Formats: C-alpha cells, sequence, structure tokens
C-alpha cells in the first residue's frame, strides 16, 4: 500500500497536468482513485500487452511491482477505503453492465464480485436509451444523488459498460461558525476580475507551511476522522510553477514540514463540478491495444470479442461550514472487437 | 497570528489516512462557475 501511494499520487498529478493543458485556466476536479480503480478493474480481464499497457499507464513498473501484487494491492485499497469508520461516509465500488449475449468468464465475475466490490447486471443493450438511463440512475443512487447524467451518449453498438463510483462526506475537525461567514466577499478569478463568494472565517491552530522553494502556502484542514484536506495557494503568478512541481516527492516533503500554529483563516464556501472525456487522453498516455481490433481481453469473455471505445469521468464538490461532500464516477464503454 | 486568505486560485487535495490515498484532486479558478 505505501508503494502504491506514491505511484497512484504521481498518476494523479500527471493526469492533472494533462487536464491543465486540455482546459487551461479552468476549474479542475476529479477523483484519481476512481479513475485508477476502474482501469485496474478492466486490467483484471486483460492479457499480454493490453494488460501491461494499462498498468504501466497507471504508473507501475512490472519489475518492481509484478502484476499480481498490483492486483492484490488494489483489492486491499478498495477494501480499506470501504471499511466503516465513525463520522466518515466513504464508499467506493463498481458496477458491470454486461450485454445479455456476452460470455463472461466465471473467473472474472468471481474476481470482481468477491474481491473488488462489484455488482454485476445483465443488460439488454438492444435498448440503448433504456440502458443509458439505467446506468445513470444507478450511479446517481450510489453517489447519494450527487453524480447525475454520467453518460451523455452511449454508442449504439455498446456491449458492456464498467462504472466505478466514489462518495465522500465528512465534517471538519474544526467547523466554521456560519455567523462569521461574510455573505459576499471577493475572490480573484483572473488579474482584473473578481467574483463574489461567501467567505468562511476561523482563527484556529492549523498545520501549515510556506514552501520557500515552490512559492506557495499550504494549509491542512483535518476532517474529524480518517481524512484531511490540503489547500495549496500559490503566490501571485506562480500557479503554473506549482502545478509543474506537484509530485509524490512534494507531498512527502510537506508531510514532514507542516507545523501546527495559529492562523486567521478565510476559506470560500462553494460548489463546483467537472466532466472529462478521457478516451483520447488515456490513448495518449499509453493505453493503445485496449482500443484496437486486436485488444486482448481473453480474461474477460470466452470469445475475446470486445474492445474499449470510450471513457469519461464526472466529479462534484461542495465545501461549507460543516465540512465537505464530494463524489465521482468513471465510465468505460466497450463495443464488439 | 499569520493570515491565510484563500481568495484567489488554489489547488485542493482530499486525502484518506489509512491508505494514504488522494481521493480527490483539483483546482479552483472560479468558485461560482
Ligand atoms: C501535510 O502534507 C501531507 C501530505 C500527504 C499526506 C498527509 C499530509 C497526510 C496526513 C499525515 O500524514 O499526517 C496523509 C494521510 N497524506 C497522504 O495521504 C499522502 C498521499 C500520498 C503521498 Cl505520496 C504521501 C502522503
Ligand atoms: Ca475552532
Ligand atoms: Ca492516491
Ligand atoms: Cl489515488
Ligand atoms: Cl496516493
Ligand atoms: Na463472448
Ligand atoms: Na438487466
Amino acid at each position: 500500500l505505501y508503494k502504491m501511494s506514491s505511484i497512484n499520487a504521481d498518476f494523479a498529478f500527471n493526469l492533472y497536468r494533462r487536464f491543465t493543458v486540455e482546459t487551461p485556466d479552468k476549474n479542475i476536479f476529479f477523483s484519481p482513485v476512481s479513475i485508477s480503480a476502474a482501469l485496474v478493474m478492466l486490467s483484471f480481464g486483460a492479457c499480454c500487452s493490453t494488460q501491461t499497457e494499462i498498468v504501466e499507464t497507471l504508473g507501475f513498473n512490472l519489475t518492481d511491482t509484478p502484476m499480481v501484487e498490483i492486483q492484490h494491492g488494489f483489492q486491499h485499497l478498495i477494501c480499506s477505503l470501504n471499511f466503516p469508520k465513525k463520522e466518515l461516509e466513504l464508499q467506493i465500488g463498481n458496477a458491470l453492465f454486461i450485454g445479455k449475449h456476452l460470455k463472461p468468464l466465471a473467473k472474472f465475475l468471481n474476481d470482481v464480485k468477491t474481491l473488488y466490490e462489484t455488482e454485476v447486471f445483465s443488460t439488454d443493450f438492444s435498448n440503448i436509451s433504456a440502458a443509458k438511463q439505467e446506468i445513470n440512475s444507478h450511479v446517481e443512487m450510489q453517489t447519494k444523488g450527487k453524480v447525475v447524467g454520467l453518460i451523455q451518449d452511449l454508442k449504439p453498438n455498446t456491449i458492456m459498460v464498467l462504472v466505478n463510483y466514489i462518495h465522500f462526506k465528512a465534517q471538519w475537525a474544526n467547523p466554521f461558525d456560519p455567523s462569521k461567514t461574510e455573505d459576499s466577499s471577493s475572490f480573484l478569478i483572473d488579474k482584473t476580475t473578481t467574483v463574489q463568494v461567501p467567505m468562511m472565517h476561523q482563527m484556529e491552530q492549523y498545520y501549515h507551511l510556506v514552501d520557500m522553494e515552490l512559492n506557495c502556502t499550504v494549509l491542512q484542514m483535518d476532517y474529524s476522522k480518517n481524512a484531511l484536506a490540503l489547500f495549496v495557494l500559490p503566490k501571485e503568478g506562480q500557479m503554473e510553477s506549482v502545478e509543474a512541481a506537484m509530485s509524490s516527492k512534494t507531498l512527502k516533503k510537506w508531510n514532514r514540514l507542516l507545523q501546527k500554529g495559529w492562523v486567521d483563516l478565510f476559506v470560500p464556501k462553494f460548489s463546483i463540478s467537472a466532466t472529462y472525456d478521457l478516451g483520447a487522453t488515456l490513448l495518449k498516455m499509453g493505453i493503445q491495444h485496449a482500443y484496437s481490433e486486436n485488444a486482448d481481453f481473453s480474461g474477460l469473455t470466452e470469445d475475446n470479442g470486445l474492445k474499449l471505445s470510450n471513457a469519461a469521468h464526472k466529479a462534484v464538490l461542495h465545501i461549507g461550514e460543516k465540512g465537505t461532500e464530494a463524489a465521482g464516477a468513471m465510465f468505460l464503454e466497450a463495443i464488439p472487437r | 497570528h499569520p493570515i491565510i486568505q484563500i481568495d484567489r486560485s488554489f489547488m485542493l487535495l482530499i486525502l484518506e489516512r489509512s491508505t494514504r490515498s488522494i481521493l480527490f484532486l483539483g483546482k479552483v479558478v472560479n468558485p461560482t462557475e
């Protein structure tokens, strides 16, 4: 799990940096665990270079962490994340919508159900519009209402859909007093423009740092159990330089350096959402055979008759005085090979 | 005491302790988009 931490964090930051190129100077919000977990699920049914491409794209080196250890590690991750903890709502799981005529391997279905928190639904993709609605409503349910309309379009020849969802709701260890929230305060969106946002205010002891190298302020706010938020505030004009630096290395440096002390803290109350069409991005990052006429998903179905066609993610965030609610879902679509 | 005013673009990470996992990652440019 520790090795998986650094690798999964560095995937997160490499994907982040892809998004800063695709949607420059725009809000970014995603669950890297949801994307990583979906793709590792898909890789359980893959063989040879189709399988190795997926895990190498996720940042693993198969000499250091063999394929079966990757598999084991992600199964342990999903279990741990879902283990109940008082005062934290955290669910992460998967659903496999499989065409009524496909011939899935007992092994794959037993793997995903027993070891990867997967529900399996035989789906009639001859009714594509009904299947899209069914899948979206399932994800909406599993996210406590928060991820609506995950799938905007499904290809008419779809024969399998894999979804991962994540939902998180936690209270701050030190909640804000709403009587100190300023109804309308300025937030700078670009050099000459502000928007109005409710600004929460608390003077409290927080772990915090000024990174003297990266020219940014880092502020840690704990949730009441098993979770924390990090807020990274670059100096004026320094966001791109901070974005280029972010890595597992940086996180380990901050983990050592942050010190708890009094801070007069102002934080916005706000909600945002974001959507990503990930098909081409994942191809660029190295997942190639999965999309090809020669995809090897021999571990998934008897006839190996499917290939990946599309991939998308949606994630939502709310921060207010009591805490944070966030959710995400990832969709992978497959068609006949 | 030092002031920290989160009143311009910032990055956000939500982390889980038991696995040392990034649950969510983002950047807020415009909180009212
Ligand atoms: C103050 O800066 C950090 C940075 C990362 C941290 C933490 C604190 C804490 C809280 C703590 O350790 O006190 C956890 C649980 N973090 C991680 O999840 C994490 C994830 C990936 C990597 Cl590569 C390294 C650490
Ligand atoms: Ca307090
Ligand atoms: Ca992670
Ligand atoms: Cl992660
Ligand atoms: Cl991580
Ligand atoms: Na088949
Ligand atoms: Na069904």
